[PDB]
């Protein structure tokens, strides 16, 4: 079957009333050599989606041309028609289901865990998680691999319910994702200082700030906290 | 009636077919001529453009079939497209199971084998288009193959082709009786193009300029054409003689 | 187009059978004169080779006589081309059923498959019929000897003498007469060779 | 096991060892994993040897297709033609490649190609269990766009230490210089940087 | 005479009596013209509007391959759209292989080789088009024209159509005025003119104007339709000659 | 697609006419003529190349194919269809009885296999017969020296001797006049320079005249010495020089 | 003549002969006419029955909420090319959470009637379909030709003495483009349109068939006193 | 275990002046349970002679393969198959099934009649050709005969004085097998006659 | 099992023992190891032998064909290539281990090639089980630009250190010569040490030492009349 060669970390991703704010670490580790950083794994696809990756690089090129293929479909024949039916999240959300769908049944995963991002033409809040285990479902907040267990938690700390969108703006969206990737990187022994952080809106359209650095990491309990038992 | 159309038998001997190969080459009215160098194996071509809606520098009878061997078409052009690729497969192949390039003749027999089943079968057709190979082989050195839309097939040491061979055809006899040597034997890659060119410009009994000629060269593991500013060049050397 | 030469090629005349089938039969005939005869005892089996030289030597040249197996043989009047094909798949065939079951397979089996062959060819797919007729003789305890000849029709039948080949008409006319049934080998050796020095189209019989 | 390519100011060098060893036993010590498929395109084998020599027979023979009909394959796309054979037959074919080329217009370019198969560029790569060592020597003394001299000298300090460490990695230094002067073939014999 | 009832095969002329009449269909054709551009290239075509009841903007044959390919097509319809559709899926395997957008010499070769398969036979009937198309890539500008017989060089400029006369002369003058080739930004104003001189040939209908272009980087090395303001200009500068 | 050619275009006529069997033996009369003779220690075969241009290397045409070291082929008829045949000769014979039995096939055998093929290239429609007719010159242990004609109809039959092509009427009946029971390869050699220059009116020069046996043994030739009572390559085209030679005693 | 049996071999003028007697089949065939405004798209049939015996027979068919074909010339055909286009729908659908557009559908039956007049022996079908639909993009009405052409259009009409609907559509042209946001004028104008076209045989409760699909309007095939309105 | 074994058995094969000689035991159990006594493992077309060891379902197949093989052989080409052609076949044949092999040993002789040479023949499951003309020996008790039968016999062995060698050697061999046992026959093969020879001996 | 290959100037040289095994049990005292696809590439297998003696057979037939169509000696080159596609058809399982060593038009040449399908270019290369003592006793001897007749001298040295090392080998020492453009020289059995302990005493038994229960003429003669 499928042995994991090189993988992805984290993507870690939350909602707000007029978008969606996704951001990832930007890694491909192989084992425990870190043999290749800065392998981005957020796709822009138009400004009104972004699909964020995570495990396989090897998987994930495979599913790019997938991607490629999605763009040239809609574009071909009148433009005027995909103009006023245009690829929303969903579109691309339920073509990529199908292909995973096949592959795994035949014992030969495409592996790979995918949140598809994005705003309807609509501007509906579209968020929702498939992977490899073909479980699907839609989550005010998600995350995939360490950062569901880890960053997870203070973005759902944020928004809890579906009421809870509104009154969430954007500003607000922004700080909470920075301040997770801090801890994130604090606790992740196969986390990357570089992170890429995308906001998309509805209004203003898809921002991407590539190359932030993590800040600096504390230090207070390293220089009086010594030994590790009774020994020292 | 329908033995014509189709490649069975005719009463005569010859399918209808084949012949119907040759005349329809004769169209195009475009002549190439096949010499060898002593090192090298030189090919130039009349080339028409008539007017600039068709632009000049696209027009081409040369085809790479590899970075070694060169093929020269005498005849209809999307014909000659088709048996191109075909002979770019085999040549690959040839490669792959073998470990090397296929050599110039191997190709043109292969070519030749192809050929054949084309005229036994009754929907496919022989192509209207003659496949010229000239390749410098490393081992045997200069090496001019041509096949025809029969499948016959010999070796060269000069030949030409186009509706208005015949006079080459002789002119070459002649020139090569009196030299006696079979073939140009100039080390120099230069002289043998300038000799070519005024050769043909006997022959035919027409001048020409630099717009009116394409020329090809191949040396050993290489096939390379020759820039405009260069055959400017050999055009002076012409003169001057 | 391509449907232009075709014209529902195989179909039967007025009659009943096809035209071509006739005229396959007319090419067999052309065939030198083949005589075999069953004997309480035995079968003969004597042909007269036509269509040939001395050039060509003759000391080796097969265009009759083929061996299928110790007990079974044929004669063959013909094509020599469309023949070979047919003598390979009899022998193939009856192989199979040797090595199946460890017996002999019946005459009557092997003449039915072969049988069925050339009817495929005009049942459909538009091909000229085989030009063959075979002379099978054959020897089970079943029947004691039998002897068929089949035709390009695909029908066998049963005989006791019978010709194929030119002069037939001549020939199964004193074969009537002659046939007895306390008849051996050795007299229808006498017999087939007097039959065929009367039908010899060529200068003499040799 | 010891490869890397390294590219500098006027094109990129290849460097790679020799020994190559099945078991205890150093099997071959005169091998050529620089390997020729184009004339400015050449390959970095390592791993399995018989999975690596298979697909670069056929990827050869599609590069020749490719000359012929589309053009020069760039060093981009050679790569490419690596990482699709790879993945589809990620298990039956283990094969870490690096594909690197001299382009004239677009400099030296280096790729690599895991054994699962996913293309990188990067400015440089450096692979191989016995050359492990050598990535904290190589990082702290890169020097970004060498002169030519300094990037031969550059291979051959680093591999001094990688044969030290490793039994596995020993043998002549062979070298593909590939710049615009096109394939310069150059040998260095262990002794002249083992004792010095 | 026999050939004429027997689809390409070779004959005592050598050019089959099939392939000579799928020639007289594009002829019936609307006006097509391509410029090659120096930046660019520009596409433009008279579609003629028949009826009013027809919608304005929405009929449109301009056909997009990959991001950079516009074809545009006279002829046969049906033979038209098959050919096009058919160089999408072949497109999409090469891009898959290689990883790089398809060029212009390459694409060139799938349109031209699915004809071929087409006449070395009789079984099989080849296309009645000419599709002329191209765009930017890396190695330039590449205007092209393909015929229903499969023969294709490049081109300064390609006509067809009935008033592919009027075409031809002015483009001629072009490549006279401008032996450094006219820029494709002030192309698209001259293509216009081309056309509406071309209407007067074809003139028992009426014409809507629809350009398209597809260019280093004056749309930014994309493809796009000439709309709006740039294709308002190109109305007024090529009314305003013909008056 | 739909190919309307799978039924038979040999059909009989209402004479029983094989319509295509007839025309090829039309291409075979156009051939050069080529005669084969049988000794009690070898066969000779002889032919006459087709004309070319002086300018085209004229060794590249080669009318005498050696298929295997002990069995050469030679033709009369149309070029292109001698060259397909050939291949497949190869071909079949080694899939079949070299990678089974590791050896060469027997002589009569590789010409039943042959003969097959022409038989339902004739039989099936769509496909015209070969234009050629070949006589097939071989050894074998078990047969010893054979040489037999393969017809287009793909019947094969043993001749003491025969020739096919453009005089091979006029030329069976010289050939039958000079055969005898005490034949050599010389007296066989004679024989064929008189019959070969009879039918063909050309210049007869080493460079231009194939003159090729069956029969001579090549320890020396067998490529390798190690166990010299191998009988190696039977076939052996005989050089220019010596060919002139004996154009004294023509 | 002799390019009417060959469909491989191209008719001298270039124009196939088959395709001829393939828009001949369409004309004996049943009067359809189609119009659309904005917000809708509106179908008008003629139901055929043999003899008084039979029953009227529908030719409108609803193929999907979105979508949905009137057939005029041979019925045969119409079923085939209808069962595949309710095949190809849901198998996108299914997909890409992506309805198939009307201008999509149209490439799919072009290419296939392609493949027919290639291949020797095939035929083309001898049958027209208008194709309405309502999509986000808008309302629609599509011309498909057994000539493989396919037009969007504002209103068209064959079948038999087509000509009164043909002048009718020019003239009320402007008129019901800009009537939107009522159903019930925009039907009324159809069947005005239907009874100009017939000369004999006049239309009764259950010899009109008519279909409307909408923004607000699934797609609903009007009969019996549903129809009583709107005449 | 191994499918050898379940039937067992040996097979012998020598040469001798002008002669082969092949014999072997006729014991054919399934297991402890002896079955027959009246089971021959050697068979025979024309002047080849064929025994074969191991599992006796896989023995019966092989034969009848072989004997619709041989019998084509004989009917195209005129003539009996050579034990040196023979031998060829049976390398191909074995090879048929590369990997699931034939369970089967098969040991060829006879007398090429073509030219006078003396031809035994050995064989493994892939299928190699074991040339060796002093001798070939296989099955269960191949380790066995093979002490006894390089000590017995001397370079050239007249034809009756190799009927003593080759019918001691079985006989004291198969007895001290237990697969092995219950009579023998012995083969003596010369050109122009061959005998055959139950042989009289302890059946334990 | 021992082979070694050793490259030289003038051609290159295959040498072997003949002791062939299958297990400790000698399956054949002698028999040759050397095998030939063509009388101009000559081989030698270890691993399993029976392997090896299939595979040559197989793929040796294609090279004829392609030998015969391009109308040159059989190529080193061409032959290398085929063999190891077809190993990897099934990744390896064939067992075989060849030396291909031979001469070509393009001059001399050594190659291995492995189980799995790993091949190597060498001056000298050795295989077997035996690989290991031979291949010492070559890289001592052995100097830039070997002659003819130095390279007899390395072969046969090195197989001989073989027998008394490597139990496989043993018996008769054979050495074939493959130069360029000329005959295979077979210098079969090119050592012939002392093999066989004549006789004791006699253990020929004296007449009449068989009980023998019948004799019956059978008959293998198609049958034949009276």
């Amino acid at each position: 079957t499928q042995q994991p060669i090189v993988t992805g970390t984290s993507v870690i991703s939350m909602k707000y009333d007029n978008g969606v704010i996704i951001a990832a670490d930007n890694l491909g580790s192989y084992g425990s050599l870190l043999r290749f950083n800065g392998v981005e794994r957020l796709i822009p696809v138009g400004d009104n989606t972004v699909v964020g990756i995570s495990g396989d690089i090897s998987d994930m090129q495979h599913i790019e041309r997938l991607l490629k293929d999605l763009v040239t479909e809609n574009a071909y024949d009148n433009p005027l028609a995909d103009a006023e039916e245009a690829l929303e999240p969903s579109y691309i959300f339920e073509y990529l289901a199908t292909v995973m769908y096949q592959r795994r049944s035949k014992m030969n995963p495409l592996w790979n865990a995918i949140i598809v991002a994005g705003v309807q033409s609509n501007g509906d809040q579209f968020l929702r998680y498939v992977n490899l285990l073909g479980v699907t479902y839609s989550s005010p907040t998600l995350a995939t691999g360490f950062g569901a267990h880890m960053a997870n938690p203070l973005l759902r700390k944020v928004v809890d319910r579906e009421s809870d969108i509104p009154k969430t703006t954007v500003q607000v969206a922004e700080e909470a994702i920075v301040n997770a990737m801090r801890v994130l990187y604090y606790r992740d022994a196969r986390s990357s200082r570089n992170f890429s952080l995308a906001i998309i809106d509805k209004n203003t359209g898809l921002t991407f700030k590539k190359n932030l650095q993590v800040e600096n990491m504390k230090w207070d309990f390293a220089k009086d906290i010594k030994g590790y038992g009774t020994q020292k | 009636g329908y033995d014509r159309h189709i490649t069975i038998f005719s009463p005569e001997g010859r399918l209808y077919q084949v012949e119907y190969a040759f005349k329809a080459t004769n169209q195009t009215n475009i002549n190439s001529l096949a010499v060898r160098g002593k090192d090298c194996t030189v090919v130039i071509s009349q080339k028409k453009v008539p007017d600039k809606l068709l632009d000049p520098t696209t027009v081409s009878y040369i085809f790479c079939i590899s970075r070694t061997i060169g093929m020269v078409v005498n005849g209809p052009i999307p014909d000659a497209r088709n048996a191109a690729l075909r002979a770019k497969a085999e040549a690959a192949e040839f490669r792959y199971k073998y470990g090397y390039d296929m050599p110039c003749d191997v190709l043109a027999k292969r070519m030749a084998n192809l050929s054949q089943i084309y005229t036994q079968r009754a929907y496919m057709r022989p192509l209207g288009v003659i496949l010229t190979f000239v390749s410098v082989d490393e081992e045997l050195g200069p090496s001019i193959y041509k096949t025809d839309p029969a499948g016959y097939y010999v070796g060269y040491k000069a030949t030409a082709t186009g509706p208005k061979q015949q006079e080459i055809t002789t002119n070459l006899e002649n020139h090569f009786k009196k030299s006696k040597i079979d073939h140009i034997n100039e080390e120099s890659w230069e002289k043998v193009v300038e000799f070519a060119i005024t050769h043909m410009i006997d022959a035919l009994g027409t001048e020409f300029s630099k717009n009116d000629l394409e020329v090809g060269v191949a040396t050993k593991d290489k096939f390379f054409t020759l820039s405009a500013e260069n055959i400017e060049e050999r055009l002076v050397a012409i003169a001057e003689q | 187009g391509s449907r232009r030469y075709d014209s529902r090629t195989t179909i039967f005349s007025p009659e009943g059978r096809l035209y071509q089938v006739e005229y396959a039969l007319e090419s067999i005939s052309h065939a030198g004169t083949a005589i075999g005869i069953m004997a309480s005892d035995g079968i003969v089996l004597a042909a007269e080779r036509k269509v040939t030289s001395t050039l060509l030597e003759q000391d080796t040249s097969t265009e009759k006589l083929y061996k299928l197996n110790d007990k079974i043989a044929v004669a063959v009047a013909g094509l020599t081309a469309d023949a070979e094909i047919l003598i390979n798949t009899a022998r193939i065939h009856a192989q199979n059923y040797l090595k199946t079951y460890n017996e002999d397979i019946p005459v009557e089996i092997l003449v039915r498959r072969l049988s069925d062959i050339k009817q495929g060819y005009t049942q459909h797919g538009g091909l000229r019929p085989f030009g063959v007729s075979f002379i099978y003789a054959g020897y089970d305890d079943r029947y004691g000897y039998q002897l068929y000849t089949s035709n390009p029709s695909g029908n066998y039948t049963g005989w006791k003498a019978i010709s194929v080949g030119a002069n037939t008409s001549a020939a199964q006319t004193l074969l009537q007469m002659d046939y007895k049934d306390d008849m051996k080998v050795d007299d229808a050796i006498e017999l087939a060779l007097k039959t065929l020095s009367k039908t010899t189209d060529s200068s003499a019989l040799t | 096991t010891s490869i890397m390519a390294v590219t500098f100011k006027d094109g990129v060098i290849l460097g790679a060892d020799s020994r190559t060893t099945t078991g205890a036993y150093i099997a071959n010590r005169v091998t050529d994993k620089l390997t020729r498929v184009h004339d400015k395109i050449w390959c970095c084998r390592s791993g399995s040897a018989a999975d690596t020599q298979a697909i670069a027979d056929i990827v050869q023979y599609h590069l020749e297709l490719y000359t012929s009909q589309y053009g020069t394959p760039s060093t981009e796309t050679a790569a490419s033609v690596f990482k699709e054979l790879c993945y589809e037959n990620k298990d039956n074919l283990t094969a870490g490649i690096i594909v690197a080329g001299y382009d004239d217009k677009n400099k030296g370019e280096v790729y690599t190609i895991p054994l699962g198969g996913s293309v990188h560029k990067l400015p440089y790569a450096i692979a191989g269990s016995g050359s492990t060592f050598i990535y904290g020597y190589c990082d702290k003394n890169f020097r970004e766009n060498m002169s030519k001299e300094e990037t031969v000298d550059f291979i051959k300090h680093s591999l001094s230490q990688a044969i030290k460490w490793d039994g596995s990695s020993g043998g002549v230094i062979r070298m593909v210089v590939l710049t615009a002067a096109g394939v310069e073939r150059l040998i260095f014999y262990p002794d002249e940087y083992e004792q010095l | 005479t026999g050939y004429d009832l027997s689809n390409s095969v070779f004959s005592p002329d050598g050019r089959n009596f099939q392939v000579e009449y799928a020639v007289k269909a594009v002829e019936n054709g609307t006006t097509s013209i391509g410029i090659k551009c120096n930046d660019g290239v520009v596409f433009a075509v008279e579609k003629l509007i028949t009826s009013k009841l027809l919608v304005p903007q929405k009929n449109v044959k301009i056909q997009v391959v990959d991001r950079h390919i516009g074809c545009v097509y006279s002829g046969l319809i049906p033979d038209g759209r098959h050919l096009v559709n058919r160089g999408r899926e072949e497109a999409a395997s090469f891009k898959k292989l290689y990883k790089t957008p398809i060029p212009i010499p390459a694409f060139a070769d799938r349109l031209g080789q699915y004809v071929q398969a087409h006449t070395l036979y009789n079984s099989v009937r080849p296309f009645g088009v000419s599709t002329i198309f191209g765009g930017v890539d890396k190695n330039g500008a590449h205007l092209y024209m393909l015929e229903p017989s499969g023969s294709y060089w490049g081109y300064k400029g390609a006509a067809t159509g009935k008033g592919r006369q009027s075409a031809k002369a002015e483009l001629e003058k072009l490549v006279d005025h401008h032996p450094e080739g006219l820029s494709a930004r002030e192309a698209v104003k001259q293509a216009a003119k081309i056309i509406y001189l071309a209407h007067e040939d074809n003139k028992e209908k009426d014409f809507e104007l629809e350009i398209s272009w597809c260019s280093l980087s004056e749309t930014n090395g994309l493809h796009k339709f000439v709309k709006g303001d740039l294709l308002q200009e190109a109305i007024d500068f090529a009314q305003k000659e013909i008056n | 697609m739909t190919d309307r050619y799978s039924f038979s275009l040999t059909t009989f006529s209402p004479s029983g006419k094989l319509g295509q069997i007839d025309y090829a033996l039309t291409a075979v009369k156009q051939g050069v003529t080529s005669l084969g003779i049988k000794a009690t220690n070898g066969v000779v075969i002889a032919t006459e190349k087709k004309s070319s241009s002086p300018l085209a290397m004229s060794e590249t045409l080669s009318k005498v194919s050696l298929l295997t070291p002990d069995i050469g082929a030679v033709y009369s008829g149309m070029g292109p269809d001698y060259r397909v045949l050939v291949d497949k000769s190869r071909k079949v014979a080694h899939t079949s009885y070299k990678r089974i039995y590791g050896e060469y096939p027997p002589t009569k055998l590789l010409v039943s296999e042959v003969a097959k093929i022409m038989q339902e290239a004739t039989q099936s429609g769509g496909v015209r017969p070969f234009g050629v007719s070949l006589l097939i010159a071989g050894h074998d242990e078990f047969n010893g020296f054979s040489l037999y004609q393969v017809d287009p109809s793909g019947s094969y039959f043993p001749w003491k001797a025969t020739a096919i092509g453009k005089g091979s009427v006029a030329a069976k009946t010289f050939l039958e006049k000079r055969w005898n029971d005490e034949l050599e390869l010389e007296d066989a050699i004679h024989i064929a320079l008189l019959t070969l220059k009879e039918s063909v009116e050309g210049e007869f020069n080493g460079d231009t005249i194939e003159l090729a046996i069956i029969g001579d043994e090549n320890p020396d030739l067998l490529g390798y010495t190690g166990i010299p009572t191998d009988k190696g390559p039977r076939f052996r085209k005989l050089t220019s020089q010596e060919i002139n030679d004996r154009l004294e005693a023509l | 003549n002799n390019y009417d049996g060959d469909t491989v071999t191209f008719s001298p003028t270039g124009r196939l002969f088959q395709v001829e007697y393939a828009l001949e089949a369409i004309k004996q065939g049943s009067v359809t006419v189609g119009l659309r405004s904005n917000t809708h798209a509106v179908l008008v049939a003629l139901k055929r029955n043999a003899d008084e015996l039979s029953s009227y027979q529908k030719k409108i068919i609803k193929c999907d909420e979105h979508m949905g074909l009137s057939l005029a010339g041979l019925a045969p055909d119409a079923r085939v090319l209808s069962n595949y286009l309710r095949q190809q729908c849901n198998y996108s659908s299914l997909v890409f959470n992506r309805k198939l557009a009307v201008e999509r559908a149209g490439h799919l039956l072009c290419d296939k009637a392609q493949k027919n007049t290639q291949s020797y022996g095939g035929r083309p079908y001898g049958v027209g379909l208008l194709i309405i639909g309502y999509d986000k993009s808008g309302a629609h009405l599509l011309e498909f030709q057994p000539s493989g052409n396919v037009t969007e259009l504002y209103g068209t009409a064959i079948g038999a003495r087509s000509q009164g609907a043909k002048t009718y559509l020019e003239r009320t042209l402007d008129t019901f483009i800009k009537i939107d946001g009522n159903p019930d004028e925009l039907i009324k104008a159809g069947v005005e349109a239907i009874s100009q076209s017939l000369r004999d045989e006049s239309l009764t409760v259950d010899n009109l068939s008519i279909a409307i699909v909408g923004k607000d309007t699934p797609f609903t095939i009007y009969d019996g006193e549903a129809v009583a309105k709107y005449i | 275990s191994d499918p050898s074994s379940i039937n067992g058995g040996i097979v012998v094969a020598m040469t001798g002046k002008d002669c082969v000689a092949i014999a072997c035991d006729l014991r054919l159990g399934s297991q402890s349970l002896g079955v027959s006594n009246k089971f021959e493992k050697i068979f025979h077309y024309g002047h080849v002679f064929l025994g074969i060891t191991g599992l006796a379902t896989d023995v019966t197949t092989l034969n009848e393969m072989f004997r619709y093989k041989t019998n084509l052989y004989k009917l195209k080409e005129e003539r009996a198959i050579e034990p040196e052609t023979f031998t060829q076949l049976v390398s191909s044949s074995l090879y048929e099934r590369r990997f699931g092999p034939y369970f089967v040993g098969p040991v060829v002789a006879g007398i090429n009649s073509k030219s006078g040479k003396p031809f035994i023949a050995g064989f493994d499951l892939i299928g190699c050709i074991d040339e060796a003309k002093d001798f070939i020996v296989s099955g269960t008790a191949s380790d066995q005969l093979f002490g006894m039968c390089e000590s017995l016999y001397e370079p050239n062995l007249e034809p009756e004085d190799l009927f003593e060698t080759i019918s001691q050697a079985l006989l004291n061999a198969a007895d001290r097998d237990a697969l092995s046992g219950w009579g023998a026959v012995v083969y003596i093969i010369k050109k122009d006659e061959v005998v055959k020879r139950y042989l009289k001996m302890r059946q334990d | 099992t021992t082979i070694v290959g050793v490259k030289f100037n003038n051609g290159v040289v295959i040498a072997a023992d003949t002791r062939s095994t299958q297990g400790p049990i000698v399956a054949d005292k002698n028999c040759a190891k050397l095998h030939r696809i063509s009388p101009k590439i000559w081989c030698a297998g270890a691993g399993t032998a029976a392997d090896t003696e299939a595979v040559t057979q197989l793929i040796g037939s294609n090279i004829e064909l392609h030998s015969l169509y391009t109308s040159r000696e059989p190529r080193v080159v061409s032959a290398l290539q085929m063999l190891k596609q077809h190993l990897f058809k099934y990744q390896g399982h064939i067992g075989a281990y060849l030396i291909v060593a031979g001469v070509d038009p393009t001059g001399s040449h050594l190659f291995s090639i492995h189980a799995h399908g790993s091949t190597d270019v060498g001056y000298y290369l050795s295989l077997g089980s035996g690989s290991l003592a031979a291949m010492a006793v070559l890289e001592s001897h052995w100097k830039q630009d070997l002659t003819k007749e130095e390279a007899i001298k390395l072969a046969s040295d090195a197989i001989q250190a073989g027998i008394w090392n490597d139990l496989g080998s043993g018996s008769n020492v054979d050495v074939c010569v493959m130069e360029i453009g000329k005959d295979a020289e077979y210098l079969r059995n090119y050592l012939t040490p002392n093999v066989r302990e004549e006789k004791q005493k006699s253990y020929k038994f004296p007449r009449g030492t068989t009980a023998v229960l019948k004799e019956s003429i059978v008959n293998i003669c198609d049958i034949q009349e009276e």
